[PDB]
């Protein structure tokens, strides 16, 4: 701990990322573990993306998009210490804020 | 108990098949024709049918060679001469320069053959008649369709050289 | 000359026979079966392209 | 050569529905729908099988063009178990019965006769066979039994007639389904004896291109016919370029 | 055939050590107790390895067929090749006299 | 052949052993001597790289196969030839 | 069934060697593995073993086909290589 | 995403979601498996490295061919660079740039080494071997399996002496002393 | 060799001398035995068979 949660925009699925680094991702209705990561790392918060398929993970330094089953996509290294996560379903954007005050928009469709 | 040698769960590219790369992924040998002896095409008899190219049309007019009657000349014998809905359409998309060729194109002396397939290119859809039946003469100037033509065996070669029709690969001449 | 091409043509017609099949006059007698072999995976059609 | 007493080897071919029957000499056989008889003095294979006694009845290729193709390698064969099949010009069970044998009892053969007389000799063929439709009617008018025919996967013609070409094109417009089969036997000398065979077999096939049947193989029936060949073909109604 | 030394043979990586098995000098009681069929199947044994031992000859033999007519193509070939070569050579000096 | 007559393109025959020295055996020729030269070549070659790999082992080298495979007394690799029965076994068998 | 009974893999391992059954066949080049189904049985209108040797004509000349073979394969061989080492002793 | 339709795909041309320029195709999770890197940043800690190096050789190349200093900075890295083991061969400059890789580095590291001297089978077990103490350099015990070994220290990759797999080699082949274990 | 010389005072003569075997051997005569007279050590570009037999061309 501590935990940060976020519900998936149906409410189907929660997203849950510790502190100290263990981030799951369950259908909390039906109690299935869609995936579970045990990184060794400070992660602040994690957020889906356009549905439960994929999420984001805010790491010690970078951001990590993730699949389904937990296996990694992606290693957003423009994002830098990001610490909020927020994503725009309808145009496809991933927004980061954090330490160094930057904003970021990213297109997960088109990366 | 935990396991040795752990790493992080991470995309395979040469394995993974959600990717494109790694998604996508009976002998035939034809019969040689009973129509041809070796090299010698016993079969063809007359009438010849010959298959026209847009370039013999051209050249026949240059020197003022009629098709029908240039036939009859060179093979002594009667020739039904074919042109393709490729070659049609190769003259047509000559322009507007080459609108004499295509008036003599569409003598009614001359008949037609259908064509099935989306290309115009006319090269490739003789020589695929050719492979298929070995009952036609092929009247063209071409270099290239000219080699092409010469490995297939038993297949006649006509061209137009000086002041008539030349024939090649007809034993009986 | 007349014999040389003689043997010459007889010589060709066995040669014709190992290029391509040749009809030879049909069945003779009872059939009795496909002397040479049956191969499964061969296809000598010429296909249309 | 394959006398009484031998024994043979059965092993499928890589049609559905046709066997290879081994030995010092092989045999194209097909499994009997009706075991213990032969229709026209064929020899028979008897296999226990746990025992029931399943037969096996020889293909003869110099009787039955569509056997010549199969032993000339035939890429491509529509007919195939449980499958419908339009047998055109069907004078008698030489070839239908066989076809019966690979179509199997789910199948069904519409066999197409004219003649009176043999077709007398298929109604008492059909008879035993259960998936047989004997249909003693000219195949120049299809109109006349269309109650009698619903829609066919494959259409087989092996009429000797010189417009052949449309009695194939009218059959395949009113029974064979959109990408269907269409296999045709073309005797040159039939059509017509004043050119030589290789024209007569071109002519034919832009015939069936003209009437929207795209022709995917050709092959020549020697040793076992001489100026016979075999077209096989796809109704492609949307289009065949 | 060659023999390696068993010094040599001694002192080898794991990955590269003959397997050489030693011959059995006590009867095995397996080799005691196998059942061989005598008479008409002795006679229905010998025949089959007489029909291998044909059907590998003759198979050594044609092979060997095409070995010695492949030796005589490929230079027979070459032939070829250099002479398409060499004219190769005299019609790109034609062509550039005239450029 | 271009100007040359058959004369010319005339098989020598081969000679013989003598028969003084028939005991010994057959007088090998120069076809016969290749056989030889090759065949020695061709073991020395192997041997001279079985050395090399003797010499370049490495002692730490660990395989998992190391604890099925048995060596003898000599050092050599002992090898089953056929790749011990259970009582049970033996009584059914017996 | 996977018994496969002595008679039955005879039968087949006689098919896939039948180019020297007869010196005068000469089938087609094919390899024909033993395929995973299949159903033997007889032709109405002796297994092909118990055929093929019951003939005489087949037997005489397989034994002399296959003697003129050996004398091939023990050409130079240890037999040939003793005599020429006891032609070196005196007696 | 299922497969796309025709009139689908010309409109989403660019559309895909496992593969990214920012990527750079992958290259760090396939040298990653090649050599079984655990720590998901050791690659891009290498390539920072492998940077330096060739920004350096880079600003050399622009002093003056025969500068006496460009020529004996560039044989020093030369000369280190083979030492450590990243680089097979000194004769040619150009290898600064184009010889200069991640993979280099991370073929120096032990558990490669393991598996190159065949103390290993494969470079996962030759992880396993060092995460369990198996493996020594020189006198000191060594249970980072991302250790680079220079070309001088490869001489003294060995097993600890007590270690199982040390017995196993001396019995099989019957060579085992219990006076030294 | 033997058999090639009648006494040593020869090879002597010869020594030096090319010589080779019927399988085209090449070789050198390198020095007279001094038992039993005539025989000589000569020196081969390969090992030589018993059943070889060595000649010295002369003119
Ligand atoms: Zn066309």
């Amino acid at each position: 701990g501590p935990y940060h949660i976020k519900y998936a925009k149906n409410g189907t699925h929660l997203l849950i990322t510790g502190r100290k680094g263990h981030v799951a991702s369950m259908d909390w209705r039906k109690g299935q573990l869609r995936a579970e990561l045990f990184l060794n790392e400070t992660c602040h918060s994690a957020t889906y993306l356009q549905n439960e398929q994929y999420f984001a993970v805010a790491q010690k330094k970078y951001t990590f998009i993730y699949d389904h089953e937990g296996t990694e996509l992606h290693r957003l290294k423009q994002h830098i210490e990001a610490r909020h996560l927020d994503f725009l379903p309808y145009h496809y954007l991933l927004v980061t804020a954090g330490e160094t005050g930057w904003l970021k928009y990213h297109d997960v469709s088109t990366g | 108990t935990r396991k040795f040698g752990l790493v992080k769960r991470t995309l395979n590219t040469k394995k993974d098949q959600r990717l494109k790369k790694n998604q996508e992924n009976t002998r035939n040998i034809p019969q040689v024709s009973s129509a041809l002896f070796f090299q010698y095409n016993q079969a063809i008899k007359p009438p010849y049918q010959v298959l026209i190219d847009t370039n013999f049309i051209n050249f026949s007019i240059q020197k003022k060679v009629d098709i029908v009657r240039g036939m009859m000349d060179c093979l002594l014998a009667k020739c039904n001469p074919l042109i393709t809905d490729c070659v049609m359409a190769e003259l047509e998309k000559l322009g507007p320069k080459y609108r004499i060729a295509l008036k003599l194109a569409r003598d009614p002396r001359i008949k037609r053959l259908s064509c099935s397939h989306k290309g115009t290119y006319a090269d490739d859809c003789l020589v695929h008649r050719v492979l298929q039946h070995k009952c036609y003469i092929v009247a063209t100037n071409d270099a290239g369709l000219k080699q092409r033509i010469r490995k297939i065996p038993g297949i006649p070669l006509m061209s137009v050289g000086g002041h008539a029709y030349v024939i090649e690969k007809l034993p009986d001449v | 000359s007349r014999v040389k091409k003689r043997k010459k043509y007889q010589k060709a017609q066995k040669k014709l026979k190992s290029v391509r099949a040749v009809y030879s006059g049909g069945q003779s007698g009872v059939y009795e079966g496909e002397k040479t072999g049956i191969k499964k995976g061969l296809t000598r059609s010429v296909k249309f392209k | 050569g394959a006398r009484g007493g031998a024994k043979v080897v059965i092993e499928p071919h890589r049609h559905a529905g046709v066997y290879i029957a081994r030995g010092k000499e092989d045999l194209l056989v097909t499994k009997n729908m009706a075991p213990g008889e032969s229709v026209y003095g064929e020899k028979r294979i008897s296999v226990e099988e746990p025992p029931t006694k399943v037969e096996y009845r020889v293909w003869n290729p110099f009787r039955s063009k569509l056997a010549a193709g199969i032993m000339g390698g035939l890429d491509e064969l529509f007919i195939a178990p449980g499958k419908k099949v339009l047998y055109l010009g069907a004078a008698s069970g030489t070839s239908v019965s066989h076809v019966s044998d690979v179509v199997g009892p789910e199948g069904v053969v519409y066999a197409v006769e004219f003649s009176h007389r043999p077709g007398r000799e298929l109604i008492s063929m059909a008879k035993k066979r259960p998936n047989i439709i004997p249909i003693i009617e000219d195949a120049r008018h299809p109109q006349k039994y269309r109650m009698l025919i619903g829609m066919v996967d494959c259409v087989f013609a092996d009429v000797a007639q010189p417009d052949q070409a449309r009695i194939i094109a009218l059959n395949s417009h009113m029974f064979l389904k959109d990408q269907g089969g269409v296999v045709i036997s073309i005797k040159a000398n039939c059509i017509d004896s004043t050119v030589d065979a290789e024209t007569v077999f071109a002519r034919e096939v832009q015939k069936l291109r003209e009437e929207r049947i795209k022709p995917l193989e050709q092959l020549t029936l020697e040793p076992y016919e001489r100026d016979h060949c075999i077209v096989v073909g796809r109704y492609m109604r949307s289009g065949l370029k | 055939g060659l023999k390696v030394p068993k010094a040599v043979q001694k002192e080898l990586p794991f990955k590269s050590q003959i397997h050489q098995m030693k011959p059995q000098k006590k009867k095995t009681y397996m080799a005691k107790r196998a059942v061989v069929l005598g008479g008409d199947e002795k006679k229905a044994r010998s025949f089959i390895q007489k029909v291998l031992t044909i059907s590998k000859a003759k198979d050594s033999k044609r092979k060997e067929q095409k070995a010695s007519q492949r030796k005589e193509r490929l230079k027979k070939l070459a032939k070829m090749e250099e002479e398409k070569s060499q004219r190769d050579k005299e019609k790109k000096k034609e062509y550039f006299a005239q450029n | 052949a271009k100007l040359v007559h058959d004369v010319q393109k005339k098989q020598h025959r081969e000679r013989s052993q003598l028969t003084s020295r028939s005991r010994y055996g057959f007088l090998e020729k120069h076809k016969d001597y290749v056989k030889r030269a090759q065949d020695f070549h061709r073991k020395q070659s192997t041997l001279k790289v079985l050395r090399e790999k003797a010499k370049e082992r490495n002692p730490d080298e660990y395989y998992h196969a190391m604890h099925s495979r048995k060596t003898d007394a000599k050092g050599l690799l002992i090898s089953s030839r056929h790749g011990s029965l259970s009582m049970d076994q033996v009584k059914l068998l017996k | 069934d996977d018994n496969m009974r002595r008679e039955v893999q005879r039968d087949l391992l006689l098919i896939k060697h039948r180019a020297a059954l007869d010196p005068k066949r000469h089938y087609k080049k094919q390899r024909w593995e033993v395929p995973e189904r299949f159903a033997i049985g007889t032709i109405i209108e002796s297994t092909i073993l118990e055929t093929l040797m019951g003939d005489e004509a087949s037997n005489k000349y397989f034994k002399r086909k296959y003697n003129e073979i050996q004398e091939k394969s023990t050409s130079g061989r240890k037999a040939h290589y003793k005599k020429m080492k006891e032609m070196r002793k005196k007696r | 995403v299922r497969k796309l339709k025709h009139h689908e795909q010309k409109l989403l041309k660019k559309v895909d979601f496992l593969e990214w320029k920012q990527d750079q195709g992958h290259r760090d999770t396939q040298v990653m498996r090649t050599y079984h890197i655990q720590n998901r940043e050791d690659y891009h800690k290498y390539n920072r490295i492998c940077g330096d190096i060739r920004r350096l050789a880079n600003k050399l190349s622009l002093l003056p061919p025969t500068d006496p200093f460009r020529r004996k900075h560039e044989q020093l890295l030369l000369d280190k660079l083979y030492a450590m083991g990243v680089l097979t061969t000194k004769s040619k400059i150009s290898d600064l740039e184009n010889k200069v890789t991640v993979s280099a580095i991370c073929r120096r590291r032990l558990p490669v080494i393991m598996h190159r001297l065949k103390m290993a089978e494969t470079i996962q077990d030759a992880v396993k071997f060092i995460e369990q103490g198996h493996v020594r350099v020189g006198p000191n015990l060594i249970n980072d399996p991302a250790y680079l070994v220079t070309r001088n220290m490869e001489d003294y990759v060995t097993w600890v002496d007590n270690s199982k797999i040390k017995k196993t080699l001396l019995r099989y082949r019957n060579q085992i002393d219990d006076f030294d274990f | 060799i033997k058999d090639m010389f009648s006494s040593a005072m020869e090879v002597a003569r010869f020594e030096g001398a090319q010589i080779k075997t019927v399988s085209g051997i090449r070789g050198e005569i390198k020095r007279a035995l001094s038992k039993p007279e005539g025989h000589y050590r000569a020196a081969f570009e390969d090992k030589i068979l018993m059943s070889d037999i060595v000649i010295l061309r002369s003119w």
